[PDB]
């Protein structure tokens, strides 16, 4: 059972350092390897804004700015370090 | 024997393995059962990322042990 | 032939119907098949019943595709 706690602690550290997050739709743990400021979840196909660690879009999917990070709505990037979160 | 792999929050899959199976073999069983390419899989046990060439034995993974699956995905 | 059918089942190009247990061959391209004998709906991409015993709509069993926005399998395009 010491195993379980070592893994819980490792994940906690990954989350805190920004190396991992939970997919906001299906809740699997995801990491980003290289590339731009976004990823697509393999399990559920949700687009994830990595630079804000949250969904790129609202529940209508790509194009739906009723939720998500709303990058560039009214011309305002979602985060000052964003280069391309799709 | 059997081992468990945590996937979504609160969800676990069960796998049929041998003490001698390699990590690459396990990731192949995950792909067969869940559809996740092995190059996207990172497996963790007891706080360590598992290396594809070692075996459940090397990592002291026994029956009813629980691994955690993490997806490693390329940025767009 | 029956000998080739034995191999398809062996190799996963066929499955047994989850309701009636008769052999069902793959429909290439499709993630869903309707059994020709018992007419039940099969999720081919997860090799199981599409629905629970209550029929279409009953997510008390089956693959539960799209419940809470989660597809039944990462490769699923449409299992009805
Ligand atoms: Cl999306
Ligand atoms: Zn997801
Ligand atoms: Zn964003
Ligand atoms: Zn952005
Ligand atoms: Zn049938
Ligand atoms: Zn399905
Ligand atoms: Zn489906």
């Amino acid at each position: 059972d010491v195993a379980a706690r070592q893994t819980t602690e490792m994940l906690k550290v990954m989350l805190q350092q920004g190396e991992a997050m939970r997919c906001p739709q299906c809740q699997i743990v995801v990491q980003k390897k290289d590339g731009a400021d976004w990823i697509r979840c393999t399990v559920c196909h949700t687009e994830i804004c990595w630079v804000t660690k949250g969904p790129r879009w609202g529940p209508g999917g790509p194009g739906d700015t009723s939720g998500g990070c709303r990058c560039r709505v009214n011309g305002i990037p979602c985060h000052p370090s964003c280069q391309n979160c799709h | 024997m059997q081992i468990f792999v945590k996937t979504l929050t609160g969800k676990t899959i069960t796998l049929e393995v041998e003490p001698s199976d390699t990590i690459e073999n396990v990731k192949a069983k995950i792909q067969d059962k869940e559809g996740i390419p092995p190059d996207q899989q990172r497996l963790i046990f007891a706080g360590k990322q598992l290396e594809d060439g070692r075996t459940l034995s090397d990592y002291n993974i026994q029956k009813e042990s629980t691994l955690h699956l993490v997806l490693r995905l390329r940025g767009g």
